[PDB]
Order: structure tokens, then sequence, then C-alpha cells
RNA sequence: AAUAAUCCUAUCACCUUUUUCGUGAGCUGAGCUGUGAGCUAGGCAAUAGUUCUUUAACAACAAAAAAGAGCACAAACUGUAGACGACUUUUUUGCCUCAGGGUGCUGUAAACAUGAAAGUAAACUUUACGAUCUGUUGAGGCUUAUCCCUAGUGGUAAAGUGU
RNA sequence: ACAUCUCCCUAGUGCAGAUCUUGGUGGAAGUAGCAACUAUUCAAAUGAGAACUUUGAAGACUGAAGUGGAGAAGGGUUUCUU
RNA sequence: AUACUGACGUGCAAAUCGUUCAUUUCAAUCACGUUUAGGGGCGAAAGACUAAUCGAAAAGCCUAUUAGCUGGUUAUUUUCGA
RNA sequence: UGUAGGAGACCGAUAGCAAACAAGUACCGUGAGGGAAAGAUGAAAUAGUACUCAGGAAUGAGCAAUUAAAUAGUACCUGAAA
């Protein structure tokens, strides 16, 4: 018989399964679609979260409650070392999808690179990369002449520079980037006078602009049914236990229907988390970079002690919007938006009128050590 | 051969166990720690030192302990790691 | 406008004489040789006693000559991971180790005051006893274990296994 | 120690099974499990070999309604040395 | 031995263990010895108890009781066949 | 029934007396009582494993060794099936 009561069902169905990423880095499902009108442009970038911090920002927000009167919000600074281009891919339409032609290398490459491939660089003769260190120029402007006569979709091969980071790993992320724009003439063009250089975030994304995050969430092993699916816990009377399960279902089907909640892995899955503003592109060379035009005092981005488990920020850095999956230090992927977000936020431009750099260690005050030191004054 | 003089931090390697377990277990460490550093599974422990580290009983450690470590012949090799009796271990860098 | 009811296409063993055309190879476009195709002239082969597969196809391997051109696992370290595997790492432009600094957390240590302190007793005004409180004293302690920084100290082995 | 089909008598005379009877044996499985009763460490000795033997040092506990002494029932050489 | 319809429920145990709870100067509790025996005893009554046994104990026998009912009921070919 | 003979178209070690035997025993039951499992080396052990080597020892191996025979070594005949 039906349920006296109805009430919607537990979790997601189709985030079945529930189970552990095959990769650390992030991995973009789809890229953005043709737009033939537009210059040839990067359409993604991998950066490391740092951690969090808040914002008081002014707000336009037009007949709302708050309207004009200003707001404190939480948000992201994700460090973002310049990803260099090492390779170029050429991808090509058949009815079975898209497949590689080939691709083409740089005339030099990163240590951090072949790192990559060595599982045991220490204990190695590091020999990759070596036949293949250089053949005739001709042999390379063919393959680039081939590709863009047969080839439909253009990706660029980049890589992290972990070198300038403070992370325990040496290896570097490769990746490929969808480039998204004119003519494969034009786009090939672009890719090749790009190649060797290293990009900022600034070379490819704009302040204000809404992004879209890839990133494996943080773990938390095998979990019981109600911390995986948030079902209503059992009764004080129970023969055993009390996070102990449900009942599984029906007698027909004669079989464990799946769509019931589970005992298994919770966290370390891929999400893709949508729309979120960029709040500030920040600049390594600035020191000023933490201020604002009601601050306007000398005042770097890193926190009071820095950020946790990550400390001082020395790069070029992402100050974006609100949460982001996964664990500080984690990698993250942005991406541009398939099709550009058309709204009134999405328009909108942002004004800064405080960044925090208190700690967030403890309930340290202090926006610099020179302010705790000022507060105290001598010592022994 | 060589005879050495190290500080040991107690309290990060004593963190994980409970109160019971604490001092039989930091003890264990010790062992551990001796035969990583001197590349010896015979490590012969100083009573004293057990003694030091248990007279506020089981149930907390000493932060900073000074252990001098002495490689030993008599293939057959081993260590012998005994306590040094110094009043606290502001500033006191490992040495040999 | 019967569309495979079509076209292609086999089957002139030989060697030797004669004339032509295609293509490959060596020499210094060309000449010659080879190869493929033809024409011209000769006299030259087959053969197991009647059928019981007409061994005729494809692919793989062993020997013999001739010629061509190192990784991974483990171990330690890690903890963005984890019941255990697995996963993330690093292994001397590092790492572990302590120590210092940063960041903090607790709340002012012991020690000493012929300091203060409700009263107390014993000298001939001085000397005893006294919870407590103040001072020296934002003092003392603790802070990577899953904090941050430091090329600051001392360390940094096994040497195994699969291919 | 064995046959008779030459003939014929006789019988505790023919099993897959009875939650058969009896005996052995598997799969289940190197699994369930060895969770009352706060805790052991170091060194030494013995020995072939020591987390749980012995000695010492520590740490601990029983905490006089005691895992301490005595006795009754009941057991009966379990005692003790070697 | 009230409740947690607690733990336990191939147990530490064929009724244990934990916590809670009732009892504690009398119709009290305990020991030992003693009495009453099977259609019998004895029962502050529940058909209670009378040696892991009870709306009739245990032991042995009449007995291989009886059972229109349940289960099982053993080599082969050929012939007639409900 | 006790003892003594003589028997067999009897059983042949799950059979035959409960008992081929150190069985009316062990063992179980408060007791009355209940009541087992349990034979075979070889002709000869006055042929019962000598010797050596490796082992802490158990054991193992042997150029060593009894026997006609040791995948015949006293948990010893044959040694099926699972």
């Amino acid at each position: 018989s039906h349920r006296k009561f109805e009430r919607p069902r537990h979790g997601s169905l189709g985030f079945l399964p529930r189970k552990r990423c095959k990769r650390l880095r992030g991995k973009i499902r789809s890229f953005p679609k043709d737009d033939k009108e537009k210059p040839p442009h990067f359409t993604a970038f991998m950066g490391y979260k740092a951690g969090m911090t808040h914002i008081v920002r002014e707000v336009d927000k037009p007949g709302s409650k708050l309207h004009k009167k200003e707001i404190v919000e939480a948000c992201t600074i994700i460090e973002c070392a310049p990803m260099v281009v090492v390779g170029i891919v050429g991808y090509r339409e058949t009815p079975k999808g898209l497949r590689i032609l080939s691709t083409v290398w740089a005339n030099h490459v990163s240590d951090e690179f072949r790192r990559r491939y060595y599982k045991n660089w220490y204990k190695s003769e590091k020999k990759a990369f070596t036949k293949s260190l250089n053949v005739p120029e001709a042999t390379k402007n063919c393959l680039l002449k081939r590709i863009e006569k047969y080839c439909t979709v253009l990706r660029a091969i980049c890589h992290t520079q972990p070198s300038k980071t403070p992370l325990r790993m040496k290896k570097a992320h490769i990746m490929e980037v969808q480039i998204n724009g004119g003519s494969m003439k034009e786009k090939l063009e672009f890719v090749k006078e790009m190649l060797e250089k290293n990009l900022p975030v600034s070379t490819v994304f704009n302040p204000n602009e809404m992004i879209d995050v890839i990133s494996v969430t943080k773990g938390h092993g095998t979990k019981g049914v109600v911390s995986r699916y948030g079902v209503k816990r059992l009764p004080r009377k129970t023969h055993r236990g009390l996070r102990k399960v449900a009942c599984i279902g029906a007698w027909h089907p004669a079989r464990v229907q799946f769509q019931i909640p589970r005992h298994g892995q919770k966290g370390y899955f891929h999400r893709t988390e949508r729309n979120k503003k960029i709040y500030r592109i920040g600049l390594k060379t600035d020191k000023n970079s933490a201020s604002t035009d009601a601050d306007i005092t000398e005042k770097k981005i890193t926190p009071m002690g820095g950020f946790p488990h990550y400390g001082v920020v020395n790069e070029d850095f992402l100050l974006l919007k609100g949460c982001v999956a996964g664990t500080k230090k984690r990698p993250i992927t942005l991406r541009k938006n398939i099709v550009p977000q058309v709204s009134r936020d999405a328009l909108a431009q942002v004004s800064l009128k405080f960044i925090d750099t208190s700690s967030k260690i403890g309930h340290g005050r202090f926006q610099t050590s020179e302010e705790k030191v000022k507060y105290y004054g001598p010592l022994k | 051969p060589v005879t050495k003089f190290i500080t040991i931090n107690l309290s990060k390697l004593t963190h994980k166990v409970c109160y019971k377990r604490k001092a039989p277990r930091a003890i264990k460490e010790i062992r551990s720690i001796a035969g990583k550093l001197m590349h010896t599974k015979d490590v012969r422990l100083d009573v004293k030192l057990n003694k030091f580290i248990w007279s506020k009983g089981v149930r907390n450690p000493p932060k900073r302990v000074r252990v001098k470590l002495e490689r030993k012949r008599n293939e057959k090799m081993y260590t012998i790691v005994e306590h040094v009796m110094v009043d606290s271990y502001k500033g006191l860098v490992n040495e040999c």
C-alpha cells in the first residue's frame, strides 16, 4: 500500500555512484562552444586553493531591502602561478566523437613537466623527451599545416608551475585547454605565438567575470547512511543500533532496488560549482594587494600568520566570491561559462570597501604584525 | 661507530595514544626513533630514562627529552640510548 | 533503361634464330643489362598401366647466414588519502630532525620584598606568628601532532624484487 | 585358500534413499571467534627459543564487606622437595 | 529481583552480566540435623513444588503394549494388465 | 540355573552373549539404576630397526642395515570408498 504521508527522497539519484575520483586534477566535462566572431582565446586555468577570507562590499541591488547599504561576504583566495603552454593538440570530428590527429610540442620543456611522467625521478637516468629532443622544423610545419587542414578543434597542452609554490609536490599538472574563437588558422597562429610564454590569470580572465569551478571534494572515507544520505535517525528503542539502516524495501524486485541509501564512500567526488564571480585579480608585485579605495594603506593579501597550511601569497592570485570544492592546498580548475552569463550580477562591477587580512588561526584581530606590536608595546 | 646527543620532542610522538598507553607507547616510539637514527634493530634502553619519563605517571609525557645514543659493535651491531640530566631544553640543538 | 542475362579474366611448357614497345638497375639526357609484353623460325618435353584430395590457401614458430640500433615495483618520507589495499607526495634547488622566529592560546610561574594584610603574643616604643593581596610580572607555561616561516642544528638507511 | 552352469536342496539372500542404524568425512572456514574484572615498562638471568618464566628496578592496582588470614561441607595427595 | 521489554541471546550463564529498584527487627534471614513419598506428600492457591524431570517424579518390568494413521519397504528381461 | 562333556547345512568382529579383550569393567546417574568403545606384524623378533651424518631436540637422510618381503617398523595383515 501507498505511504500515509508523503516526504521527498533522501539525496540525489543522479550522483550515484558516490565513489572516489580517479584523478586529483579536476576534469572539464565540456568546453565553451562556437563563436567565430570572437577572437581566439584560452578557456580554462588551474590554480591552487589557499584559503578563505571575508570582504566588505558596497551594494547597488535595485529595489532590494538592503539596496544601497554595504554587505559583508565570505570569499575564497586561489594562488595562481602562471601556466606554461608546451604542446598543441589537433582534434577532428568523427561520428565516433572527437579524435586526436597529432600533437605538436615546444622546442624545450621543463624539468617539472618531465617529473610528472617519472615515478622515480630521484632513482632514474631521466631519458624522456631525448629522441624527441628535436626533429626538422619542416616536420613541425607539416604537422601544423596538416592540423589546420583537417582538425576542427584546437586544444593547447599547458602545465602548472609548482616550483613557484610552497607545496611538497614538485610534479607539474599537465592539462589540455580548448581555444575558442575565430578560424582554425587564426587560432593556430594565436597558440604558436603564445606557446613558450607564461600565462597569468589576468591574461586569461577579467575581474567581475562569472566563472565555473571544477574540483574534487574533501575526503572522509567510507561512511554510514545517516552521514552519506541524511535519513531520519532510528527511534530510541531498537534491537540493534541507531545509525543502522532503515528497511531496504519491497519483495518485488526480488533484489535490492538500487535507489535505496547505503553505507560507502563520502567525499572525494568530482563536482562542478557554477557562476562564481571574480572579485579581484591580484598582482604579485603589488604591496597594496589587500587594500581598497576606503583603506588606501600598504598591505599585502596574505593573512596575519598567512593562510592555514599554505602561509604566504607570493604569486598572482584570484579573489573569488563564495565557496569552492576540495581541501585547502588543492588544485582548482577555472573554466569560462559554456555560454556567457547574462544577468544583473554578471554585468555588475564590484566595489570593495575592505578585504580582511586578520588571523585565521585563533581570533587574532590584527591586520598586521606591526599593529599587534603597536598594541602590546615594549618586550623583554 | 658514533656517539650522538639529540633532543626528542616526546609531545608530538605521544599525541595519538590514550592515557593508559601514553608512556609505554612513547617508550616504544623512543626505541623506534633511536633505531631509525642509528640504523640498529637492537636498541638497548635506559631504565633511568624510563623512570624519569614515568615519574609523573603514564598519563603525561615530558614535552622534550635529551637522549644520548652510542652505536656499538659488540654482523652484530647495536645501540645504547640513555638519559641526559639538565634543567630545561631551551635552544638545545642536536650534536655529535 | 535484363539492371553481373555484363565486363574483366585465364590455358601460346622448352631452349634456341629473328624484329618492336613499356618499366627498373649499374656507368659517363643517352647507351647497355635485367624485368614485363609481343612478333619470327626450328625440332624438342610430358608418359606410373581405371577413380577414391587435384598437398596447390592463409598465418605462426626453430635452426642457419646476411643486414639494421633502461624502467617499474619496493624502501623510507608524505597525508590534499585511507578499514585494508588503493590514492597524493617527496627522497640532497629536497626531506626528516630538533631549535629559533612568526601565528597564537592560557592569564600573570617559581623566587624574593626588614612590601600591604582581619587580628594574634612578648619584650623594655622593639621582636615574633598570619588565610590573603600587591609589586618584581602581559609574567610563566604551551603552540604540529593535520599551523606558518627559516639553505639555522644534526641527520638522510635497505639495496631487495619484477620486467 | 578358491569354484562347480553337473544336479538338487537350504537360507539372517540382492539397497540410494527410512529427520534409516553405525562409523568415518567434507563444503560452510583459516572464517565465527579467543571483548566481565582501569596497565604495564626497562634491564638482567635462565634456556634451543622468552609480551605473558625467574630476579631486580620502576609504574600501577587489591584497599580490611580485601584476589589478606582462618576454619565447616565437599574434594583427596590436589600438598612438599627433586 | 521493579524497570530499562538494558547488555547477552552458536552466552561468562540450558536464565548470566550491568544499571535501576524492593528488603533490612521480625509473620525476619542463615546453618545443620530432622519429619511428611507418588493419584501420595506438602502448597500465604499459582495446579505451586516434590534433585536441568511434573495437570501426576525417577527406576525397572508386563511390552516387541496398541495405532483404521505418518514415514520407509532392496538385481534384471519378457508377457497379460486395472 | 551351577558344573562337566559332546554338537552343528549357526555367527565370523557394526555379527554372535552386553562382553573373542584387564567387561558386567571403564564411564554416567543423588540413588534404585543405566552401561560402553575395545582382536590379528613376521616362519622366526633367542630376526623388534645396529651404524653414520645433519639436527637444541623431535626427527630426517644415508655409500650404512634385519628379513623372502619394511609405501611388512608394534597407532605394524589386506588396506576399498568418501
